[PDB]
């Protein structure tokens, strides 16, 4: 989850 | 606005604009990645504008030279800002190619287009050759990545700016913009990514309009603690039904009981009542003697005497709609003291002074034509249109539910965006079910704002568990659903 | 026809026929090891007439000699035509066994008889030492395969010409013939394969009577688009009912629901109307005053008042049949200018003058004893008379659906057969449910037609999902299988 | 010569020769579906030529019209056999599309190329523009399928006329043709399938080169009485090894036991003879008095007294190649009236007249080296050379197995390739394991073709049993393979 | 599929 | 088995 | 592998 909210 | 949030990040922090650039380019990649697998066999053509999505557009090119088959810019501008400038000239020392005109043919060579033409804020209709362009894109059945928005969406409202990429996945940065999540953007969004690009934190928290996730609706749920009865749980009066409509209050009450409210009541028309006990009997559906089959003033004194003892009323299902309804509805409302969820026929004739009077409040629930004879407006002025609701639910002191597709509920000064559910909510019956749901919420505590949130979400969550193909659900098996999106979301 | 295009494939396209008849006959060996696994342990005896069915036969025991473990042929006929001459001089000249009188115990010494006695276009009556070689074959209890079509099938009808071949396997060529798909033929064909044979594509394709397949509905059904509502899926009402029949309403209602219909209302003499919501909530249901329980014309401007907010009416099942339904039924549709669903009592009570008068379309919906009322005829003349149907429809244009085990569904130009369902069809209810679905595909924007072609093949293919015997299947089943069914076909 | 096949097939049986090239091409369009699956996506570029290989090819393409994605047919020849020609004109009258010059960009529109260029029979080296072609096709990265044999191969030698296809699939017609089964035709047919086209059983049998399949393995292999001892199952004797050559030995005994063999002696040099026992105690490892290392003739005497109670005899592996050797080979051959199994120095110093004077049966065991020096000719002149090896059997009353990825096996009168085995059996050791194979199989009662046939396919299948890389494949592993290789032959 | 429809 | 040998 | 070699 650091880079993405999906 | 992100504009805004970029411009403090840049100013205020004092992140150079480059990195974020940097990192939005690369989040892009990793997001091609995640989706596609490994990239080295695949051929990109990337359409840059000249604006700083074209910018974006470099920094994907840039890094992805050297690594995957084939890289190609067509550079569709005839201008750079600072940043696609010095973007550009990094994908050219790095030894990419870039052309300037756009040969149909060219499409031919590549496996993925990466759409970095034009991004958020763009505001007029897409003319002449760009519209070409993303005309063929279109046409073409490539993979389509589009950074930030797809071109040709306007992001503050999702509309199509005249014609618009329509994209497999899109990746935007820090936030999804509202032009994700009105349609028709929604659609031509395909599967959104939401990058961090290193915004502070504080910055991205302060956006004032939100998506309504699972975590959201986890964390209002109530507790249920187990030393409990039914009047923990509330109590929910449905006013609803009518000769000719009878089968809308069986299914409001049932929406009440099964998000976990303790007693719901039904005054309904007799002997229409009688139809929901026969399918429900765990409902109280109390006979109303009328004169014609609809709820008129004469009903006005027990339907008021049956409100003392509940935590709040639902009002408006099937009830008709002539002048005693009329009457009747607008009479009961200025003298209920207890929150009211108002919906349907209740819509169809309220008369909004008394909701500015009203010091108990109030949720309305209407689908856009509801909305539109409310305001007197066009179907096309209110749909989508989350200013309006704002400005309506702060003007009439309310909280607005404004149903389609992506649901809007706003009190005036949140406004949150739903985006469960699926064709199979577009069915009579489906509106009747959320109405008692809302008051089931209420009565078990919850604002009349978070009652709403969370409503609207797990109803369309449990449309989504549906077996079978979605066109087949009915309200009915909407109703035996809920229970499990309510696991689901635990 | 078949047999004008392998005409014109001979003559025209320059095949000869000796290349068709091979890829016949090899045909048939493939398909009998698809079925039967490894030949090798098999022996064979090919009973062939004189003509090219026979000749299709010949090719069938030459390409076996040598690879299975007996071949012998039994040649029926008087005389041969100019390729089952050459076929049989092939044959010989193989080495193969030929007999010409066929001795009851010969039977006994072979596994699996190949049926190329006759072929398509026989006409007459069999009898003599053809229908004893026949019945023999029936009564021994071996694998039978037909080549073509069994021997003693009508191929235009599918009528039993006194007696005929019952297969396990049938072998024919480029199209299925109305035999295979009309019974007793569909019966007597077993499992039907149907080969390539090398017809032009073009002329295979050109054929006007057609199977509905699984592809053919996939690419009928509607789309959903995310962004929709109600009425973008339509709006139904369904005039039906009577104090007499009271639960034919509520099966064609949720017919249209479970197909993805919008909205849908019924019209239904209070307090019948009451049956309705009491089962499925969903539906609208409104209350009828009648004098005696029955629609008359008093209700004729109500009726016409509700039509005018929906997209298409079905009326008919369980209204009843005296002349004050007689009356209202002509005089209604006379007036309406919606697309009409026309079954059961108001077939019974139709004057086809008024179809013939309407500007709006039409789909009629009789089983063979409401057919043979309607026309005039006795069921024996109707029943599978796909002739008949065709002017029918053409003369009144409309779509006529004319059910049975195999359904017809035409509207005098194109001709559909459709072949899924079962037994648990053939029970009170079911053709509600279809009335339903119809009308709900056509108030999704299907054209009439379409809509019945859509309806009965996933009426069919939702009986074949009940999970236990067929028998026990009832439409409030039916009902629930309907979206499995559309999951399945997607 | 299938030449000749087809031709009786034709003249003297009666099928049309149009017949025979339908079936040839539809047996291809059956074998890509096979390998490929579904056609319907795939675009199909067919080459070809003039003659009947061409004529071939328009019937895949003129069968494929209309059910693929495209076709196109590039013809490349000049004029057209008669078949050629119907079947061109066929092609052309179902709407298909011929080109006559091949351009390079061609292939960039197509995913499977069908070579129909030439045929079986073709003599010459290509050359000019049908060179450029195949060199094209070969670069091109697309899927291959040939026709009959990959254009450019040589069908009766194997032999690669200059430039030929390398085809991923090649579908033949009756029988493989030697060109297949032989290298580099072998390497260049990819996977290849034998189509039934029609020919009678009894031509295709009448073949007197045959592949050694499985099933003719099973069926030669020996049975086992259970009541049976070790002299039911016969006894070797091999005369082997050296003080330089002390392994091969103990290689050839395990061989023979392996296989089933009773009872194995090895005559081997004094102190060598120990290493077999040491390492496989089963063994009878009998000392052997020498003055330097090397059998000579004072051990004529003892080897020839050992020879009587024994079965066979195998001679050679290890034994060193020096004059006293070859005065002893010799010397003991001519006298010993047992079969003899003569491989490596054996060979390297036999003198032919020795074979022919021997009343007793011999099976020769040649790598190309061996059998180069042998008939006094370049390894080139001898490597697949099946008729010099043909020759060679029936003039010296001997069996011949000529050792190479295809092995030959003949007496002259019947001839048999071996295609099992991989590149692990390139190793020393490898033949010496196949010659107390072949020496343990005649000892237990085959005939020497059967004992050679059998051994040389069970050698082959071993190697493709180990379970790792085959290039870390050694003797030793190949023995415990054996035993694993024959269960899976029954 | 390409010799037969089932 | 009938069409191919593999 | 386009941001780790591992
Ligand atoms: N398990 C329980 N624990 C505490 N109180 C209960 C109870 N069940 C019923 N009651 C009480 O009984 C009345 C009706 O119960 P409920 O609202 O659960 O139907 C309420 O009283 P009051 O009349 O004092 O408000 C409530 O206090
Ligand atoms: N999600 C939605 N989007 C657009 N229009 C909607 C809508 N829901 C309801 N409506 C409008 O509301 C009316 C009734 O809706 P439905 O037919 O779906 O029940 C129709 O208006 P009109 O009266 O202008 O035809 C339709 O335009
Ligand atoms: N199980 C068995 N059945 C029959 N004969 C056997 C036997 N085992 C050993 N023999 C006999 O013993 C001798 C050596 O056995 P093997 O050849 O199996 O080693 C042979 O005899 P002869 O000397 O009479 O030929 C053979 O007849
Ligand atoms: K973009
Ligand atoms: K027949
Ligand atoms: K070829």
């Amino acid at each position: 989850a650091w880079l993405f909210e999906a | 606005h992100m504009k805004e949030i970029d411009e403090l990040t840049i100013k205020e922090y004092g992140v150079d604009s480059r990195i974020l650039m940097e990192r939005a380019g690369i989040s892009v990649v990793l997001a091609m990645e995640e989706e596609l697998g490994n990239l080295s066999d695949y051929r990109f053509l990337v359409l840059c504008g000249g604006g700083n999505n074209g910018g974006d557009g470099f920094v994907v090119a840039r890094n992805l030279l050297g690594v995957v088959k084939d890289v190609l810019v067509v550079f569709l501008g005839k201008k750079k800002t600072p940043d696609c400038e010095y973007n550009y000239g990094l994908y050219k020392k790095f030894g990419g190619k870039v052309v300037e005109q756009f040969e149909p043919s060219i499409l031919n060579e590549f496996d993925v287009v990466v759409d970095a033409i034009f991004g958020t804020g763009l505001r007029g209709e897409i003319t002449g050759e760009y519209a070409e362009i993303i005309n063929l894109v279109n046409k073409s059945g490539k993979v389509v990545v589009s950074v930030d928005v797809p071109s040709g969406i306007d992001s503050n409202t999702g509309k199509v700016l005249r014609t618009a990429v329509k994209a497999d996945l899109t990746v935007t940065f820090g936030v999804p913009k509202i032009g994700h999540i009105l349609f028709p953007g929604r659609d031509l969004t395909g599967k959104l990514k939401v990058a961090n690009i290193g915004h502070p934190v504080h910055l991205i928290n302060s956006i004032n309009r939100y998506v309504i996730t699972r975590e959201m609706v986890r964390s209002l749920l109530p507790e249920r603690p187990r030393d409990s009865h039914k009047g923990t749980y509330g109590k929910v009066l449905i006013i609803a039904g009518s000769r000719l409509y009878s089968g809308a209050p069986v299914l409001s009450g049932m929406g009440s009981l099964k998000v976990g409210t303790g007693l719901v009541k039904l005054a309904v028309p007799f002997p229409q009542n009688l139809i929901a006990t026969s399918r429900f009997p765990e409902l109280i559906s109390v006979p109303i003697d009328t004169e014609k089959g609809f709820f008129s003033l004469q009903n006005l004194q027990e339907c008021l005497e049956l409100s003392k003892d509940v935590d709040v009323v639902a009002i408006g299902p099937g009830l008709g709609n002539n002048e005693h309804v009329r009457e009747f509805v607008n009479e009961f409302l200025k003298t209920l003291e207890k929150p009211a969820v108002i919906d349907a026929d209740a819509i169809n004739v309220l008369d909004t002074s008394v909701l500015k009077e009203r010091k108990s409040p109030a949720v309305l629930t209407p689908h856009p034509g509801e909305m539109a004879r409310l305001v007197k407006k066009t179907v096309g002025d209110v749909k989508y249109n989350y200013e309006l609701a704002e400005e309506f639910a702060k003007e009439n002191d309310c909280v607005l539910v404004l149903k389609s597709a992506t649901t809007i509920v706003t009190d005036g000064e949140k406004t949150l965006f739903n985006i469960t559910g699926n064709t199979g909510l577009s069915k009579g019956g489906s509106g009747d079910v959320l109405t008692g749901m809302i008051a089931g919420f209420i009565a078990q505590g919850l604002s009349p704002l978070e009652a709403s949130t969370v409503s609207v979400y797990l109803h369309g969550f449990a449309a989504e568990l549906f077996e079978q193909d979605e066109r087949g659900l009915t309200a009915s098996e909407l109703l035996r659903l809920i229970p499990e999106a309510i696991r689901r979301l635990k």
